[PDB]
DNA sequence: CATCGGGCATCGCGTGACAAG
DNA sequence: GCTTGTCACGCGATGCCCGAT
């Protein structure tokens, strides 16, 4: 067709579509203004806003609405403390909805106090020297949570924010912070283990298994996930096996599933031989369902 | 003059008062058209006005001063610890508040996004996703939103169905709008970025025990020298899909002198498996074997998967995948 | 208690200038 | 040198207000 015609068309549209938007968000201030919808005209319903939004009156959103937000999103509580020591500079009050702890209780703390001693550790390595992400047992006889933290390393002090002399952080002197936020939450796979039963590699299909993800069976001993009636038996098996390298051993036991059920598993288990030093490197393991 | 002009006057008056009045910095406000101009002055009150019913401080027992300023940036603090940004979305699929750190990982302005259709930053392919996850509340899924930083970026989206109060929608009652926490994904493996001759030598016992290694090996596996050596053998840190295939290049090795190219995975100091292409040589000393030198160079992910699709030998295990760890 | 014409105010439409990209 | 979009402007068709019937 004609192209001036049809460049006219599409730009007379486009011009109508900018009116009737321009009409809606009227009609939405309207809406959203107080006395407006107890009609008016355009220019009332401006005026109206205008007063509204000078009432209401940088940021689009208030540090509170923002923090708000956030945790109606996914929970969590923030806590920065310092790399050095593990010292614990600020926690929110979000720490008891998800904790169950008391602010005091981690002010004046440190974070390698208020976690599971075997993830001590595991802090160190993450908190030596941006983002960070990892997984602790927080506490709360004592009861631990699996807690998500995700964060980064931030140099301190923070800008904007006044440390007065007589202040308690005035003297620690830290150089950076981690500030974070901690959050609560028939096929067959292959295995490695030392000679005692420690989950040193896990197949993927772990999970399509026995329910678990790789991380919550590697370090832990597969003794821990076998019925007590069958954890002789596992052991004994996984004790022969080491006497007779190269040899295949199968053992049926009772594995305890992610929904703390019971599957039978038949293992087949052999040993790994250096192929200079005839020395056991490690089990190999192949865990079925039956 | 003419009552045309004086009208649309009085109109263009009152929209850059409301401009003036609109909580973004004034070089954002001087860049806006009066479309919007008003869209986001509908935004800043729908915003006020779900907070108004839904919204409301140390302790009095731990209060400090400098405790109270982290306190009035708490918000930030979160925001920033996302690692990605807040996105909550209405029924009708518009954006009612993006954080300003969407920005930071997907190149789209605040001020742009806000009051708009969330398809439009979101790929067509996955749109009857994120409409599925829009209609228990909890919610977790992924999608990839389009990505103008330096085409698509695939994110996880983290987040909740709650009732979106105080939208006069006609006199309706309130619809679930999604809260989320979009942040970006995640692999299990180290490819280097300075990919191109970084070269390592490391020296092994007779059993491939590490004994030495050099800096770009420090570098690439993440291991001090005592830590690498403080593990036992290297088959310790050898993927259970490549043990066979180093344990034929070993024996090799020992027979010959020399190993051979053989492409496998090394277990990091972050537990991740990082591609290598290696050659084991035999040093001797008085005619007898002493010690091993290996010269590797690290991989991507894609000429390793390639090098396993065109594996030598076919050997049990060969195409299996997991996760490791390693003590001392 | 209306109804009726004045003249100015609202309002939607199409087009042209102008510019970012 | 083309495309999409913003802003202003001219222009009637109704709107509102209000003396004057
Ligand atoms: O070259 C290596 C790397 C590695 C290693 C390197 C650094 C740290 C830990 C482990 O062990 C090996 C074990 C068996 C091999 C067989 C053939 C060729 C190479 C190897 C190698």
């Amino acid at each position: 067709m004609d192209k001036e015609r049809l460049a006219r068309e599409n730009h007379s549209e486009i011009e109508r579509r900018r009116r009737n938007k321009m009409t809606a968000y009227i009609t939405e201030l309207s809406d959203m203004v107080p006395t407006c919808s107890a009609k008016p005209d355009k220019l009332t319903i401006l005026r109206m806003a205008v007063s509204h939004m000078k009432s209401l009156r940088p940021s689009f959103l208030t540090d509170q609405e923002l923090k708000h937000l956030i945790l109606e999103a996914a929970d969590g509580f923030l806590f920065i403390v310092s790399c050095e020591t593990g010292r614990v500079v600020y926690v929110s009050d979000s720490v008891t909805p998800v904790l169950n702890q008391p602010q005091s209780e981690w002010f004046g703390s440190t974070l390698y106090d208020q976690v599971h001693p075997d993830d001590v550790d595991k802090l160190r390595e993450q908190l030596s020297t941006s983002r960070r992400s990892f997984i602790c047992r927080m506490r709360c006889e004592p009861h631990f949570v699996v807690v998500h933290c995700t964060g980064y390393i931030k140099a301190w002090p923070p800008a904007g924010v006044s440390l007065p002399d007589d202040d308690p952080e005035a003297g620690q002197g830290s150089k950076f912070c981690l500030v974070a936020i901690g959050r609560l939450q028939p096929t067959e796979f292959i295995s490695r283990h030392n000679i005692e039963g420690i989950f040193t590699f896990v197949d993927h299909r772990c999970v399509a298994t026995v329910g678990y993800q790789p991380q919550e069976l590697l370090g832990k001993n597969i003794v821990e996930f076998c019925h007590p009636e069958d954890q002789q038996l596992l052991r004994d098996s996984f004790q022969q096996v080491v006497k007779l390298k190269g040899q295949v051993l199968s053992v049926m036991f009772r594995f305890r599933s992610k929904n703390q059920e019971w599957l039978w598993m038949r293992t087949s288990s052999f040993t790994f031989q250096n192929p200079y030093s005839d020395e056991i490197e490690y089990i190999i393991c192949t865990n079925t369902n039956v | 003059s003419n009552p045309s002009k004086r009208h649309r006057d009085r109109l263009n008056t009152e929209l850059d008062r409301l401009a003036s009045l609109l909580p973004f910095p004034q070089d954002v406000i001087n860049k806006l058209d009066k479309l919007s101009v008003l869209r986001l002055s509908v935004s800043y009150l729908r915003a006020k006005s779900f907070f108004d019913v839904s919204l409301k401080g140390v302790q009095d027992n731990c209060r400090t001063k400098f405790r109270e300023g982290l306190n009035l940036q708490e918000g930030e603090f979160l925001l920033q610890a996302l690692n990605g940004f807040v996105l909550v979305v209405t029924t009708d699929a518009l954006v009612f508040y993006a954080s300003s750190t969407i920005q930071d990982y997907l190149g789209f302005q605040q001020s742009d996004v806000i009051h708009q259709s969330v398809y439009e930053l979101i790929h067509t392919e996955d749109r009857a996703e994120f409409q599925r996850q829009l209609h228990f509340m909890e919610r977790c899924f992924v999608c990839r939103l389009r990505c103008l930083l330096d085409g698509f970026l695939a994110m996880n989206f983290q987040g909740r169905l709650k009732y979106l109060h105080g939208q006069n929608k006609k006199i309706l009652p309130p619809q679930l709008a999604l809260f989320a926490i979009a942040t970006p994904l995640q692999p299990p493996s180290i490819l280097e970025i300075r990919t191109k001759n970084f070269i390592f030598r490391t020296k092994h016992k007779l059993d491939f025990t590490p004994t030495g290694c050099d800096a770009k090996g420090k570098i690439v596996l993440g291991y001090t020298e005592a830590e690498l050596c403080m593990r036992g053998t290297g088959y310790q840190f050898i993927h259970a899909a490549d043990m066979l295939y180093c344990a034929e290049y070993h024996v090799r090795m020992i027979k010959t002198g020399e190993s051979g190219m053989i492409v496998f995975r090394l277990l990091t100091k972050d537990n991740r498996w990082t591609w290598v292409q290696s050659n084991a040589r035999l040093v001797y000393k008085n005619g007898r074997p002493d010690y091993i030198i290996a010269t590797q160079r690290p991989l991507t992910d894609e000429e390793g998967k390639e090098h396993l699709r065109k594996r030598t030998l076919k050997l049990p295990f060969m195409f299996a995948t997991g996760e490791a760890v390693l003590y001392e």
